[PDB]
């Protein structure tokens, strides 16, 4: 059904009788109340127009956020592709299970001190299995098959897209159970994505540390079976382990409870 | 509406006083379509067999337990014709019903919460407990780092012992794959946790069991393994 | 082709060409339990962190519920804003509502006895728009009688000067609190010989039909 | 072609890059609420 | 179909002539096995098919085995293909899995359904990719190879390999 | 006709020199039929997986041989998914298609007699062999008292080196009673007597196998034990 | 014909009869078996959508690749234009024998250690038979018919597409014969397209090194006559000979047949 | 004018500059599997 705004506010009146009772419910059968608020106060008509665009998933994930940072202060860098380095969006995409979607993504290079020095590098996605180049001259680096971006320091950031690549439905966050037939648990293969590598054009060294910011956008996202969120920070990259002295309460506590 | 029964198979089950069914997402289980088949060989539905209700072990409740899970369908590998199908089997696709039986007498008090969670991924051998069960260690983060007052987002069914004694759950088959195996993935875990400590006077029933009966609904296999 | 340099080029914001140009995705499958929007969260009953005192960091186990027992004074009070820090914060509702601004429309508080059976009693469950001192003080608001099937449903509505509330804390952002909820014994809690003299009651929080966010935030 | 993960603006041959128009406003209230 | 290199023998490396059959005796018994995965290294290397593999990511569809006996006429016999879903130790617990008799024209063709708990399918190695396998092939003798006297009793099997109509690739890489 | 291939569940069985196909008394199998059906629990039919073919051991023929016979279903009873299967209920009942394979060169020379007779008992443990199989002692009576010159009135196919290598029996489901066990009865048994024995020059291939291939037709199975 | 999606698989089920046989073939006739998965098992009824547009060859060969790296340590260069320079590229388009396909170019220049300097080049395409320049301030840089391009270095990559220039009706990456009626062997005259030289404008000494870097791109490929790939590196820019003693098993070897 | 190797967007003169389109999908199976 579509619900473009919440739903209006009827009139009402005071009930007196026997039988009926909306105030009454059973929590037990793990429902919902569906009482109304016209079934146990008297309420004006009221019509309202808040539109609920700003709720949708769309809206709501739509938004760039910081996935990783590189440096390079032997000239290349090889990094495995992975979304779980962060908690701002770990927690974000971590309240769904699994999420089928379309990511788009940015580099953002400067130098340590925030400098713009000219300088041409290279960006090469490398999917799983593909060969990984060892050195800043290396013949993998001739990228016959494998995408490439080439830019210089002072363009402005580059802005790719890349479908969705995985050979299950959808990504899942999480996988109870084993890929083989103990800290193997919860490596779910469908998520391995390749890796990534940068790297100075030039066979000579480079004179200037580099240092790259990744965000990532996300586009056509379709949730499934929402979770709990988490309440305790992150210990690992890759299972949720957690600090198991001190808890942290969900809920800040307070003096009294009749004050 | 106190009172029902399903007579599943061979087997059945009544109870005089129970609460209402609760499906999970409002999605009957269903065998797989042609649309979404991807297994190119004839699947197996042993269908009456594999659908008798199983009762696993009995779970004794105290006064200071700190609360029981299930990993599935590693409950129902080891046991019963399904055991010994699974076992010879590649593929692997069926919903499950589940049901919880607990009664007290009419002087006890206490709350349990019954909760289904798809996909349970616990944190820092006991992953796959079997049919005996394993027990929690620290019931607040649910040993994941998830708070336990927003667990009932997912299915559940409140077990109060003033109202009813026993709680249903038909969960069908949620994976992101249409067949998945049955030694190295758990499609869901059960949550039974006791919100509401057990407390009752001196000279009562101390013996209070607890029990779970489980009935996959739509089961389906495929590919011939020799023994795993 | 003529063209003209407008000001704000070159700047990323973080509100594209492909690089693989015959990619086919992976046919989707349907899967049960399908979110289209946010909001259908938030109408979802989950539990409410009342107990929330100092000495019950160490065990929290005890922290989601308050204890009945026999005496009319009060047992809980607690604010009703899904915002500020506090009991909201271990619900679902106010997780979510910590990613947004501003939000607007009635809630419903539904509570749960799980005493023993012979036991019984009435309750009042009071919410005071903008702290009470006794019963007939706070018996002015709005209120709910309640009798020990044991849920009732209490529903909170939406009194407000402006269409959309912001969250509440200290300072100016205090003329945007909402109220105070309480509860007070009805009539004493009465149970037969041979049965526990103290219960405890669970407290459910959820969002209802015309709730509503915007201006999304990053917590 | 068509390929996308799910009014739209493309400026491209793929299907997968393109800008999310005015997202869909739809909900079903009785699938999770009251699943009975 | 292209040819496929069963028998890749350590001491075969100096005379790679060899290693494009694999011999057949009078002796059940088995007497070659090899995985099905067509682009984990091994004996699907040398096909065209693996080759063309090396270049994509993704890959489903089910794949067919030929097999052309090359020995005397007199010659005779009946010899047992399997194929088994995620080694096999014997003929009985060997013949559980999809299999084919045999006999003694003599072309052959198993075909290997295309069965897995995800669409599409990765290239196999060591790792968390070892979830991505898809079964290990073998052959067992149904009866003795029986040769009359005055006759050679050793003869060849040369094994074929191609792909089915249903095949396809997706996620072009570079090797 | 000289070329034949069936391919009954998820294996085939090719054979470019073969005889025609001989069906027991003209009686295709069958399900059992609602007006003769007795029992009163919906039947179980697992279809595909039991109807894979199975390989029993290799009988190695000798110059000297006197014969070897099978019971069945004992064979099955230790084997597969249907060994699995029978372990776990009280009534069976279905047909069988029995393959025999032995092929040799074109120098040598001898003759057998593939056929099945029904219900068959012995006489002065050994009663059910198993998978392996026992051999016979007194050949020319059966160990049974009846002349083996009159066993061609019994389902045969005649299995001749010079013509062919392997021939094939299609018998149904023949018992007095419309379902029956599976540990306590034998519906039928095999007989493989070589009449003419095998004669060859020296310089041969002296090793000469024979192999038994069978599957089940249209099996069903009812009630549910526990394990035996 | 037209497939756009693979073809689905039909319900089957057992059979028993005499005469008909799919499983036997016959491999000795050079044509691959027809026999369908639906002859041998019992298949359920399976719809497929997967796409094959991903194994066409305009996909499989629109890929950007380098062909030649160009240095400069005289200020200008003249080098020959050959596509056979890399692996990773050859080993590509010497799978086909005969290609016709249109071709787009894309130049990077930079300092050998990556850096960008404010400098001015200039590209020239030579046709067979036009004359060769032999010095920076030649005569022959008057570029009166010959195409020029103009670029700084900070300037971005330039880009150019060019025709198919053969004089016969393909490319043909082998010529088994002689041009001329025992190096000559193997030189087909059809592949020669002339040459390419870079310099700088300036009349003075440039004070920088030069490195160019060439990638192709391909478009409207049609393809002929698929013949066998190489398993042997390359040993000559020219000629497909080989290391006679080190002779690379095409499959990794293993211990034993049954294992 | 009409020049080109062999749905798609120009912007020049010459045809032989542009950029491919959706890509035919066309297979002639028997023709190399079975030429008998």
């Amino acid at each position: 059904q579509v619900l473009p705004t919440a739903a209006n506010t009827e009139a009402s009146s005071h009930r007196l009788g026997t039988g009926v009772v909306p105030a009454l419910q059973a929590a037990e059968t793990g429902a919902s109340s569906n009482a109304s608020d016209k079934n146990l106060i008297e309420t004006r008509c009221v019509l309202n127009h808040h539109s609920t665009q700003e709720t949708a998933i769309g809206n709501f994930f739509s938004r760039a956020g910081l996935v990783s940072i590189i440096t390079m202060p032997d000239g290349y860098v090889n990094w495995d592709i992975d979304l779980m380095g962060y908690a701002q969006l770990r927690r974000k995409c971590e309240l769904f299970t699994y999420m089928r979607f379309d990511a788009e993504f940015t580099f953002v290079v400067a130098k340590p001190n925030g400098v713009l020095v000219p300088q041409l590098l290279q960006y090469m996605y490398v999917p799983p299995g593909a060969p990984k180049p060892t050195s800043r001259d290396s013949f993998a680096w001739q990228t016959a098959t494998n995408p490439s971006v080439f830019v210089k320091m002072t363009d402005p950031p580059a802005q790719v897209s890349v479908p969705f690549m995985s050979p299950a439905s959808a990504y899942q966050w999480f996988y109870d159970g084993y890929p083989t037939f103990d800290l193997d648990y919860g490596q779910c293969p469908n998520n391995m994505m390749g890796t990534f590598s940068i790297r100075t054009v030039g066979t000579e060294k480079s004179p200037h540390s580099i240092t790259l910011r990744v965000y990532m956008r996300i586009k056509h996202v379709r949730a499934w079976i929402p979770r709990p969120l988490r309440n305790q920070p992150y210990l690992f990259k890759t299972n949720p382990n957690y600090k198991g002295n001190d808890i942290k309460c969900t809920s800040t506590s307070r003096d009294k409870i009749t004050t | 509406d106190r009172v029902a029964q399903l007579t599943i198979g061979n087997s059945t089950i009544t109870t005089q006083e129970a609460a209402n069914i609760v499906i999970a997402y409002g999605e009957w289980p269903e065998y797989c379509p042609d649309t979404d088949a991807t297994a190119v060989d004839k699947p197996t539905r042993p269908d009456v067999s594999v659908n008798r209700f199983f009762t696993l072990d009995t779970k004794s409740w105290a006064k200071d337990s700190k609360g029981w899970y299930w990993k599935f369908p590693d409950v129902l590998t080891e046991v019963g014709v399904f055991g010994q199908n699974a076992q010879f089997h590649y593929l692997y696709r069926s919903g499950f019903c589940v049901h919880v039986q607990c009664n007290a007498s009419k002087f006890h008090q206490g709350a349990l919460l019954v909760a289904v969670l798809p996909e349970y991924v616990l944190g820092t051998a006991t992953t796959q407990p079997g049919q005996v069960g394993a027990v929690l260690t620290h019931p607040y983060v649910l040993d994941a780092g998830i708070p336990l007052s927003q667990l009932t987002v997912c299915p559940h069914q409140w077990i109060n012992l003033r109202t009813n004694n026993c709680a249903t759950i038909i969960v069908p088959y949620m994976n992101t794959v249409p067949f998945d195996s049955a030694l190295n993935h758990c499609n869901f875990g059960l949550l039974v946790i006791p919100v509401v400590p057990l407390d009752f006077n001196a000279g009562a029933t101390s013996e209070i069991p607890i029990t779970v009966t489980i009935a996959p609904m739509c089961a389906e296999f495929a590919g011939l393994r020799q023994a795993v | 082709i003529p063209t003209e340099l407008k000001p704000g080029t070159n700047q990323f914001l973080t509100t594209s060409a492909p690089i693989l140009p015959g990619f086919h995705p992976t046919p989707p499958i349907h899967i049960p339990g399908e979110v289209h929007n946010l909001l259908e969260i938030c109408r979802v009953e989950t539990i409410l962190e009342v107990n929330n005192l100092k000495t019950n960091e160490t065990t929290p186990m005890q922290r989601l519920c308050f204890p009945v027992s026999v005496q009319g004074e009060l047992c809980a009070a607690f604010r009703a804003d899904p915002g500020r820090d506090g009991p909201w914060q271990s619900t679902i509702l106010g997780q979510l509502c910590r990613y947004y601004t501003q939000w607007s429309g009635s809630l419903e508080v539904t509570f749960m006895f799980a005493g023993s059976f012979m036991a019984t009693g009435k309750m009042l469950i009071a919410y005071t728009p903008p702290v009470p001192a006794d019963r007939i003080t706070a018996m002015l608001g709005t209120h709910v009688i309640w009798d020990f099937q044991s849920s009732v449903t209490l529903v909170v509505p939406w009194i407000s000067n402006t269409h959309y509330r912001a969250h509440a804390r200290a300072g100016y952002f205090d003329y945007y609190t909402t109220g105070i909820i309480t509860i007070w014994y009805q009539t004493n809690y009465v149970v037969p010989i041979g049965a526990p003299t103290t219960a405890y009651i669970v407290a459910l929080a959820a969002a209802q039909d015309n709730f509503t966010m915007k201006l999304c935030k990053d917590t | 072609n068509s390929n996308s993960a799910s009014t739209t603006i493309n400026y491209y041959k793929d299907a997968y890059a393109a800008s999310a128009g005015r997202q869909d406003m739809s909900q079903d209230p009785k699938k999770f609420t009251d699943p009975v």
